[PDB]
């Protein structure tokens, strides 16, 4: 049952979310890492100042505040008991974004398997935010916040809040929670990998242009021009440069972690992407298969059907900088 | 008031309008629930003349709800004079009184954008009377502002209530409790994949292949939106009324006419929808232009 | 008045201007969405004289929505008189009555920064009536604060409405999808690329190299701005208004003037725009000066 | 009034002041952004008399914004005279009427802590009007509470607006970028390492070594603060006012005097700026004293 | 200066700081005599025990600018503009310039201090006091009528350090206020001398300080969660012994279970064992 | 009354020890504890004279406001007049009688916002600041001629309940000014058993049932987070229905098991009916 050290995933999640010292914490497991980011992350915000959104308030008060609503006043006859219905803007920190932080912290404490200090420190924070009201979180709450009015820093911790709630399962007790075994499932780990690269390549490969490209089948059918039944095909990433184009397909498989047979079923998808894609520039066409391995990294090249294709691996579990060096080394070879 | 004049132009299947008329005679409190641009407001004006069987304005009344709408204006309330406060019979009160005179003749009250105001704030006491079973003088009640208990108001059985609600907003996930019990919801489809919508297009000098190509896209695009539930539900999907408009001149449908519609209405709407994924906007916009 | 007079100084292409009148005359309600500094307020007063065909202010009305506009302000509301309250006809209601005095000559109502206010609250009844189809006596409606004697308020056909919603503040964006179908949205570009922008500068003693250098750098920046959508979307890209004004005295444009602009206005804007790393700020700031 | 009267006691360089007066004559709206304690309030009354050139306080109005401030108070709104309410022309409206009487003489409005109040809500109609090229009767606008379209309010050309906004709080920032365009943003620094600040200290019988040591100390500290722009930008850095006042008695600035103020004021500040690091607090606190 | 349990140096620091700066915040945990110091201190600064000059108020989250300075509120006939206390209070000192008038604000941390003060958040500074810096208020009908802080007025702020709110941090207000910490002062003889002048046992007093300080040190151990601001105050011991009940361990045992245990629970929340330990440690 | 009360006599003695000195107190316990009946007898106990006039009781709710509590403007036949509230009228009545202790009971205090209701007076009720010296002009007191001050004689008891898990940590305002006491249900006490043997109850029926609920009360409180010590069932359901004229019996309990404890048990757990059925079955026999 071999897996990646948990700390390294957080780096990939960071690029996945598109935006610190982790050596200090002694808990290797993820929630210890993830909570310490948040627990420190909240405190980092408070230094600068948390978001305060003017919420208009229409209420019945004994006097003039802001703009009086003449209609609701006369209709309810509130003048007679010395009151008016007036609209004014109380400034609160009770916004959806901040409510989510507080509700997330409640979930974090309730998790049964967690560092005690992490749980101790967070309980302070829950008390330190009296005005904010607890909420029962759903993805629909996060859906409303896709507008992204908030600052760039807020979006990072909220992304963490999205990860925690979805990857939280009740355990021994009804109240308490237990963390999901994220590493074991390939699909979510794989979907992380594909998104990890797409945002990563934009950062480092300033030389090349990095875009996801939709592809269209060359087919025509007398039955339907739509071709809906045909598989929808959208590249994982395309990283185009003037001298050479390159398509990459990346996936996480358990079989490859064992140093035997090889799982390369994804390759079957790849040629059709090369085929359906036709470049106006006509500089070259290349493909790459990249997978995660634990122990070591090996690079091969192939000349299959007039295409220059590479199968390669990365030794996750080594260290983040050499991994960062290794990736830049990787794309340097093929992007030429 | 012949059905042929009313229902031919309409894009909706004759199946659904029949069911609409069934429950409306039965329960008399009905809600048409659909996204904007499917003719919810359009059908409702015609349906009133269908049921009455004649074109008469007096027997049918129309209003749109909004936050300022209140009990005091809708039903009964006091309006200031130069100084004094005079009670005023409201619309719904005034409308029923006309309906009271003629119980046999069907009377219709049309309420657009009903979710914007809470029904309790406007209707209030009348939600007891409004229900289909608790109608008639047997259930008569004296009003909040009635000078004496003797004066009473009962919803005559003849009136039928239609409410037009759009499933386009995040707030409506918490549908008002009053609507669900007292009104009977009906869902209105966008209705692109219909012969009459196409037959309308073909009649205005339109190529069938260009029309049928369009229908595949709209049916395809709405499927993508409807698949989502978190951000955009099935109720958010595009209506069929962007395409109806603009043909009074006689200008034939084409990619030129279509391109104006997509760029000026549907493209920025998609920017608001698919904010998180800009490329998804490009993915569909280029698809639609083709 | 004619198109040649208005379009002398405008930096926007003719293409959109025809697109506006094409969409306007069929649909009668439009929105121009763009970042600040692209002449949204500037074009709007010019357009009104085109449709009327004459330079008349009477047929035009101009307002701004300030997040405190109300149905009492726009349409119908109650105001204190000396001792007691009275009902006051709002501004739009006041405008339409003049507009229906003559259907022949077109009347325009212009709303700057319309996106701010909760438009469902302001319009209320009007949200349905604004549409091109639902105009005239056929769709007459009685208002909330209308007298018990039936008196109805309908949008005249001659009226055309224009709104000017900036696209920078994301929160203040139209999410009333029912309302967003009433209007047609016209994206407006920054206006750098056009020669009509360039000729204005060359006419005002500008070097073509310095001019061509200026547009080259801005277009690079707006692409970097346009690339992101997480925080800074396509809409945030910088307008041309900064460069337009202040040269009337005879101050010729040079790197001194441009450097004053960069340090004083844009560079504060950039650090607020990015607020993640100064190096990106230091990069683009030096680029403009170079 | 004269220029040299101000510059005697002013720590800011003249170059920024020249930049200030050049922009302000052009743009007519500005915002001064820096940490607290650098004389934003100090300069603002001084600068007004420079721009007018005459020491007239009648023509200057100075206000401090806050959360409970609105368009009703600022511009126009309905307020109680007594038994009967009246429309009360706000402070800014009254100020503009005074300036209209004397177009030649410049009239100045100074807003302290502008960033707090919801400026979009407060200015509203003014948000468009204030622009330097849109002032005058041509752009006169009817207000929310105006009886008719004919009653219209226009900013005079003479008016100059000055904004004071601290950068210590990132929660409260003028993120409304359209509003950001109207104001030309002028950064201000604490200006420790200046002759004029030191000459004031030396005038107060101060050691040149202690003075030059003092300036060197903070300059390093501010740069350390500016480094961690993610955590603390340059806007958070320490102002000079802690050191300025308190010597009115004639007390010479010995090291003991510095040791007293640091312990009482700056010491807890560093604890808050560095909540996580106790050692870092000890480092810089001890560094100044030793 | 006799029954006060806080050092003469701190008050000596305060009086010079207050006289110079004119605004201060006395921040410390509950039960350290923040109120008694300020009430005593104002009488020192005036030099006479005159209560009309001194007015005290206790802020709370719902307090507003409407209440403090100006506001529209109803008379019998109708609504009018009602001058809040501080406007009324500053007028009182404005009537008599010579004497020093004092204004005390308790539970200051709870409210949005910016919101209430508003206009005076600039004016309160010692240099900008006078007609020159006067400003028209929010609700002022005309610009001509203005409000200016007088020079004689001094403000003292009393703040609970055990309920930090990570909602709004204002470092500009911190410029206005000169912050002074207050320690509980168990070690001080003046607190002990009061009790030894109440027929306490010498060992009973000395062992008590050892007991409380060890608890105080533990609270200050973890700076992030808790600090010197949270640690226990002394004032619980002052009251309840002036009836005539001389000190004894039984008397302390009442206070520990009566008063301190919820505080311990609040601080050492979801950790009963620590409560049982530190509760029981004191009793022995 | 002392023997009639089911709670420890020491707790009864303990409360007056606190209240006399502190002058402000709050009782937090499960519903069905007789918190109202406790305070009333205790209020009479401190006076010693069993006078209802001295004692006044109020039940709070979120709408409850400063105008209802203290002072506010109410419409006349025409216009409006200042209308003195409960606490304002109450204290001035006690102001006449300084020696006489007067009591004020605030039920369901945690529901409403203390700040909104009390306002100014929230400091004046703290025992240190009492009497004429700490006079404050009221919000609606237009003149400065008259000020409102609470005299020392006043004692304030607050009845709060730990029933609901929805309640988060209590408002900070309360904690400072109030002394919190936890009240046990009181099954074990002889005083409750002596109230059943006086009604000719079987000692086995008495001993079993006390063992029966106490066994439940331990398990409901065994849960750390969701159902705490504050949740556990009180004795009030057992009192009402025995001295009316109907003697104790297992069927009398059986009705009571169905009446309150069975639905209440669903509310607390609300997850497993079998767990409820087990406990409901266990109660019956
Ligand atoms: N000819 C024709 N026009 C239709 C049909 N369906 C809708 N329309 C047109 O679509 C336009 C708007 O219809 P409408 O009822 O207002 O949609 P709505 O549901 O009321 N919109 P909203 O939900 O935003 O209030 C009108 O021109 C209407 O006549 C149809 O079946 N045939
Ligand atoms: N001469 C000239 N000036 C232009 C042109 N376009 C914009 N401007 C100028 O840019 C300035 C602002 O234009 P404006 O219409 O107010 O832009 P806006 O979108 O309404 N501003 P905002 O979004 O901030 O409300 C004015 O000086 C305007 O005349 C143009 O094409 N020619
Ligand atoms: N003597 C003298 N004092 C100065 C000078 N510059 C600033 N100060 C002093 O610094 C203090 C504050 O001035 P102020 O404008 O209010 O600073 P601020 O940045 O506006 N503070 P805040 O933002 O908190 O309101 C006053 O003591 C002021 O006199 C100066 O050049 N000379
Ligand atoms: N003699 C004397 N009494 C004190 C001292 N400190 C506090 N007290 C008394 O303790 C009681 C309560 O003080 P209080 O202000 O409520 O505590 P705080 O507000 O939290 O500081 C009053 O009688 C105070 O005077 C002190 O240092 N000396
Ligand atoms: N006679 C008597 N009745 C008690 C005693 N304790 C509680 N009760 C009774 O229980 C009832 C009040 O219970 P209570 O918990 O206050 O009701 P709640 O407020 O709705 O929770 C009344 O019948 C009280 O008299 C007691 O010790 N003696
Ligand atoms: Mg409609
Ligand atoms: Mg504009
Ligand atoms: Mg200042």
């Amino acid at each position: 049952q071999p897996v990646i050290p948990v700390r390294n995933i957080y780096y990939m999640l960071t690029y996945a979310w598109g935006y610190a010292n982790l050596e200090a914490i002694p808990g290797n497991n993820l929630l210890d890492i993830l909570g310490y980011v948040l627990n420190k992350g909240v405190l980092q915000l408070s230094r600068r100042g948390l978001e305060l959104d003017y919420n208009p308030n229409t209420e019945i008060i004994p006097g003039i505040k802001g703009r009086i609503e003449f209609a609701k006043t006369i209709r309810g006859f509130h003048l007679n008991h010395g009151k008016t219905v007036s609209t004014f803007d109380m400034l609160n920190e009770d916004t959806l974004a901040n409510r989510i932080i507080k509700s997330t912290l409640a979930i974090l404490i309730k998790h049964e398997k967690l560092n005690s200090t992490i749980r101790d420190e967070a309980r302070s924070l829950y008390r330190k935010l009296p005005g904010i009201s607890t909420l029962h979180l759903t993805p629909q709450h996060f859906s409303y916040l896709n507008g992204g009015k908030n600052t760039r820093y807020y979006k990072f911790v909220i992304s963490v809040c999205k990860f925690i709630v979805n990857n939280s399962i009740p355990g021994q007790n009804k109240g308490h929670y237990r963390f999901y075994d994220f590493e074991r499932n390939e699909k979510e780990m794989s979907l992380l990998y594909q998104k990890f690269l797409y945002e990563f390549c934009r950062r480092e490969l300033t030389s090349a242009n990095t875009t996801r490209s939709y592809l269209k089948w060359d087919a025509s059918s007398i039955s339907d021009q739509s071709l809906n039944l045909l598989p929808r095909m959208e590249t994982d990433i395309t990283i185009r440069s003037s001298e050479k184009i390159l398509i990459v397909d990346a996936k996480y498989y358990k079989s490859i972690f064992s140093r035997e047979k090889f799982h390369s079923q994804n390759l079957y998808q790849l040629m059709n992407y090369l085929w359906s894609l036709k470049p106006e520039n006509g500089e070259n066409i290349g493909g790459l298969l990249i997978y995660p391995h634990v122990d070591t990294a090996v690079k091969h090249r192939y000349k299959i059907n007039g295409f220059d294709i590479g199968l390669c691996t990365v030794n996750l579990g080594q260290e983040w900088p050499c991994i960062h060096q290794e990736l830049l080394d990787i794309f340097d070879e093929y992007l030429k | 008031y012949c059905l042929e004049d009313a229902l031919n132009d309409l894009f909706i299947p004759e199946t659904t309008i029949e069911t609409i008329l069934k429950r409306l005679t039965i329960k008399k409190n009905i809600i048409l629930q659909g996204p904007p641009g499917v003719g919810k407001t359009f059908v409702a004006r015609r349906l009133a003349y269908l049921l009455t069987g004649e074109k008469a304005p007096q027997r049918v009344n129309m209003v749109q709800f909004h936050q300022s709408y209140s009990y005091e204006d809708f039903i009964q309330g006091y309006r200031p004079n130069g100084v004094g406060f005079r009670r005023k019979d409201g619309i719904f009160y005034n409308f029923c009184q006309q309906a009271k005179e003629q119980p046999e003749k069907k009377y219709i009250f049309i309420i657009d954008e009903i979710n914007r105001a809470n029904l309790s704030k406007v209707f209030g006491e009348v939600m007891m009377l409004m229900e289909h079973d608790k109608r008639g003088e047997n259930w008569s009640v004296p009003l909040t502002y009635s000078e004496n208990d003797e004066e009473r108001f009962y919803v005559p059985e003849n009136v039928y209530i239609i409410g037009l609600m759009n499933t386009a907003d995040r707030s409506l996930a918490v549908v008002d409790y009053a609507l669900r019990r007292r009104f009977s919801f009906i869902d209105i489809e966008p209705g692109f994949d219909t012969p009459q919508f196409r037959n309308f297009l073909l009649n205005k000098k339109a190529e069938p292949s260009f029309v049928e190509s369009l229908c595949q896209k709209m049916n395809e695009l709405n499927q993508e939106i409807s698949k989502e539930a978190t951000i955009l539900g099935k109720g958010f999907r595009i209506g069929h009324s962007y395409f109806c408009c603009g043909l009074e001149d006689g200008t034939s449908p084409d990619t030129q006419w279509l391109n104006e519609i997509v760029m000026t209405d549907i493209a920025p709407l998609l920017e608001e929808y698919f904010f998180d994924d800009p490329y998804k906007q490009q993915k569909w916009t280029n698809k639609l232009l083709g």
